[PDB]
């Protein structure tokens, strides 16, 4: 099955406007292979990633995930982003973290212009249990069993300075893949779009 | 060349079948001291797309407890439906 | 060979809405190319291939369709589209044209202004006459203008003239000429053209007498 | 037989929305036409086995 | 910018012949196939001619085959269109058209200004222009009535272009072998009857100029 | 075994081109760009010549 | 004499406008060393290439010709051209060839932007007779004796996409030279400007 899981597919989509202050939070991502939010109208369908259509058939999962951010700038914009990873679970109160407070957590910066346009971001495995359960079959919550190892935050580390005859926003695609992955205990379940 | 043409730019082999054994096993730091060249890349080059990424200091996970692997088709779909 | 059709004839639209027309053939065509005939000038580059707008065309226009049905997608109607479109097929030899879709800009309802003139004395000494009725600055285009000739109506001799949409006030104007003879003119007294408006209930009766002056 | 042929073109605008399909074409069917030079071999034969290069 | 200048045209009786010329410039003609497009005033459109680079290949539709003759001059960098067996179906406006290729099909780019051909058998008639007088408000409409002309192009301009913004030029109607229109002008109440209001009438075929001053009745 | 030209079963390959991200311009920048597709065979093998046109 | 013939001189001149459709034919070239079209007003003179003022003194000629196209763009335009070579003679009907129909003939594409600006185009020798005669001394035509090996067509393969603060056309010069050239049977003749 690793022929499907080790190939990155598109999962998310977000813009980077020129009218944001330094330290504004752009997009939050729960860290799990069950995440996907794209959809289409003609025909009526909810799109899926390749990683979500393997791990939706197992009770447990384990391994490092690889986020790939791809920007689409011109040659003439400038600015810096700050990706931050907070360890935990799928539900904590995360938007009280200020920009200076995010440097305690492991983080990395990205320069927009240049000849490279892809940042491969490998998330380590930080947990207290060896395997992390699938819960989306159930309906009620329970403290102790979870679906995530923490969340990810996308900040604005430097603003977008640009000329007049170019556009005012740069769109970023978010890919999704895995490495050193392991699953067991099969079942059947159809996923649903996580509306973040 | 069979066709007698010419090519310097290459679109390499894509979607390698059965790339990795799906049990967490071993074949010391995996990532560490050396600066990450896999942290930054270009996804539109199929040559540079297959490089193993690293950004944080990690090490080896270990070995699983259950003997057989549940990520092979012949053991997954061996169960009836 | 094979002849094209266009399903609307004259479509009106307010600025800021969608406009959609359809060109269709009875033998399936591969690539469809459109043209825009402005009033008084020649057509130009409007649409090369199936979906490929020209150099000087704004981005809001589009084209689609394959086989039999073909469409011209306008998302936002604006004030610069006062012209006539044409579709053309481009298979084997004939390259036949469409029927012609006259796109006019919709203006709100307005009352017609009437000023009817008796014929001049130089025409009355030439053996004939032309009782001409005027209409100015009215909407819609289709208006019912009838003559009131001693209480009756005569449909013989009616000559109606019609302009296009003016590019500034977006209004329509009309002539209504009643062709007569010198001695046929001197039988009646009551000369009245009335304009049947669709929002105003009664047609506006504007009259004059022949035996005046 | 093996020579690059121009088979179809399209044009990409600003007004096309996200995930819109610009061009949808059959690769094998458009090569089979009299206006190309590969017609002179495929017209008189019946079966073929081949690979496809795209640019 | 591509320049296509048509020439010729006029009043041709049925059973005659006429040659036209679209002389273009600024671009090389031996890259371009040329054609002709017909503008009948009732129905639109119809395409009639084709000749490629050399003078060998001529493509006609079914109707105009055997009636028309086309020939290119690559030395003088001009075009021609020899028309024979004319009748009233070809009373129209003629454009010279330039062919260009798309991928599987062809395409036009530029069409010229165009000439005027009319096929019928009366003689050339100068017009008879008579005024339009009322029997009261801040806006007073006046007008000239143009009547009795067979050649179609006429020029009705108010005070040689002074009152041009308030003009309602009504189109002409063919009635008993005579065309008739009525240009109506918008005049303020202070101009009439205190100043001069006179329309120009220019009939270039018969070369007649009749100025009619609107007088109060 | 092989493709049949004069009576195809179903098309072997089907190329597709989707808009991966939208095209954005400013003022006066041209609002279009052309596209082209080139194609050729590799390793052509023929069998069984027929007389019928 | 090869000291003159092996040096490229300017022969032709044509613009590439931004208002052309894909598949519009820009310029046709008859393939012969007798071709030249430039002229000057002060003083009154008809310009000549170096290749035409060697081969105008011989009855026969043979060898491969080398066309050199030089563009003058900015760094910010884009587009592609398609040069096509049709074998034949100086008079065929060539403008009925569509853009797809031109790929049967040997052809090559050119990208406008970059760090190179010159395309050297070597035309092969395709003929049925070993030597190709000079006919411009004579006045009437005759089927069988010719002056060319075919013609060349310059198409528009991709359109000119540009910003607003640059120009809207790129001019291209056309050079002319020869290689492996051979002539014999001398005479005297003064050429005249081929007006294409």
């Amino acid at each position: 099955f690793t022929t499907w899981t080790s190939i990155p597919t598109l999962a998310a989509q977000f813009p980077f406007n020129a009218s944001d202050s330094v330290g504004q939070q752009i997009k939050v991502i729960p860290v799990d292979p069950y995440f996907f939010q794209m959809t289409n109208t003609n025909p009526d369908q909810k799109c899926i990633t390749a990683l979500a259509s393997i791990c939706q058939m197992f009770c447990f999962w384990r391994g490092d995930l690889v986020f790939d951010f791809q920007v689409f700038p011109t040659k003439y914009h400038s600015g810096r982003l700050l990706f931050c990873f907070v360890p935990g679970n799928e539900l904590i109160d995360v938007t009280g973290i200020t920009l200076k407070q995010a440097t305690t957590a492991p983080c990395a910066v990205m320069d927009i212009a240049g000849v490279q346009s892809t940042l491969r971001f490998r998330v380590p495995w930080i947990s207290d249990t060896p395997y992390r359960v699938n819960r989306y079959t159930k309906e009620a919550h329970q403290k102790g069993e979870y679906t995530a190892i923490g969340k990810l935050i996308v900040y604005c580390y430097n603003r977008l300075t640009s000329p007049s005859n170019v556009a005012h926003h740069v769109r970023v695609n978010v890919y999704l893949s895995a490495i050193n992955l392991e699953c067991f205990a099969p079942l059947y379940h159809a996923m649903d779009v996580t509306t973040q | 060349d069979d066709s007698g043409g010419f090519s310097t730019t290459v679109s390499t082999e894509q979607n390698v079948p059965d790339p990795q054994v799906g049990i967490t096993t071993m074949r010391m730091d995996v990532s560490g001291v050396q600066a990450p060249v896999g942290a930054i890349t270009t996804i539109e080059d199929p040559v540079l797309a297959k490089k193993v990424p690293e950004t944080f200091p990690e090490l080896k996970p270990g070995e699983s407890r259950h003997t057989s692997d549940h990520m092979s088709i012949y053991k997954f779909m061996g169960r009836s439906h | 060979d094979i002849v094209l059709t266009q399903s609307p004839a004259i479509m009106s639209a307010s600025p800021g809405e969608r406009v959609t027309m359809t060109c269709s053939a009875h033998v399936s065509t591969d690539y469809m190319h459109w043209y825009q005939q402005k009033s008084g000038t020649s057509p130009k580059r409007w649409i090369y291939d199936t979906s490929k707008l020209a150099s000087t065309v704004p981005d809001r226009f589009s084209g689609s369709g394959s086989g039999t049905s073909y469409s011209l997608t306008i998302s936002s109607m604006e004030a610069e589209d006062a012209a006539t479109y044409y579709c053309q097929q481009w298979n084997n030899n004939a390259y036949t044209y469409g029927g012609g879709t006259k796109l006019e800009i919709k203006r709100a309802d307005a009352a017609p202004t009437v000023s009817i003139f008796p014929p001049s004395s130089e025409q009355l000494t030439s053996g004939g006459a032309s009782v001409v009725c005027f209409l100015n600055n009215f909407y819609p285009k289709d208006i019912n203008v009838k003559w009131k000739i001693d209480g009756s109506e005569r449909q013989n001799g009616v000559l109606n003239s019609w302009t296009d949409q003016d590019s500034k006030d977006s209004t329509y104007s009309m002539s209504s000429t009643l062709t007569l003879t010198k001695d046929e003119y001197e039988r009646h007294n009551s000369y009245t053209c009335e304009a049947t408006h669709k929002t105003s209930t009664s047609p506006i009766v504007k009259s004059f007498n022949r035996n005046e002056c | 037989g093996e020579k690059f042929f121009l088979i179809h073109s399209a044009r990409w605008l600003t007004t096309h929305a996200l995930f819109h399909e610009v061009a949808k074409l059959d690769v094998v069917k458009l090569l089979y036409n009299e206006q190309f030079a590969v017609q002179g071999l495929l017209r008189y034969h019946t079966y073929a086995r081949f690979g496809i290069e795209i640019q | 910018e591509v320049k296509l200048v048509e020439s010729g045209g006029g009043l041709v009786k049925p059973g005659g012949s006429l040659k036209l010329s679209c002389a273009a410039s600024l671009f090389t003609h031996n890259n371009y196939g040329m054609s002709w497009v017909r503008q009948t005033p009732e129905k639109r459109l119809e395409w009639v001619a084709t000749i490629n680079s050399t003078a060998s290949y001529t493509y006609y539709p079914d109707s105009v085959k055997g009636r028309f003759t086309i020939s290119r001059d690559n030395a003088k960098n001009t075009l021609y269109l020899q028309m024979s067996s004319l009748r009233s179906g070809d009373t129209a406006i003629y454009y010279c058209a330039r062919k260009n290729d798309t991928f599987s099909d062809y395409y036009f780019d530029y069409w010229g200004q165009g000439t005027t051909l009319t096929v019928s058998s009366p003689k050339t008639t100068p017009p008879s222009v008579y005024p339009l007088a009322p029997a009261a408000a801040s806006m007073v409409t006046l007008g000239c009535l143009v009547k009795g002309y067979f050649p179609e192009p006429v020029t009705v301009t108010w005070n040689s272009g002074s009152l041009s913004s308030g003009v309602h030029t009504f189109p002409a109607v063919l009635q008993s072998d005579l065309y008739t229109l009525s240009s109506s002008v918008t005049v303020p109440s202070s101009t009439w009857p205190s100043e001069t209001v006179t329309c120009n009438v220019a009939h270039p075929a018969s070369s007649t100029k009749v100025d009619k001053k609107i007088v109060p009745r | 075994g092989a493709y049949h030209f004069k009576d195809p079963q179903y098309p072997v390959w089907e190329l597709t081109i989707r808009v991966w991200s939208e095209l954005n311009i400013g003022t006066g920048t041209s609002a279009y760009t052309s596209l082209n597709v080139l194609a050729r065979f590799t390793d052509l093998e023929l069998h069984g010549l027929t007389p019928l046109s």
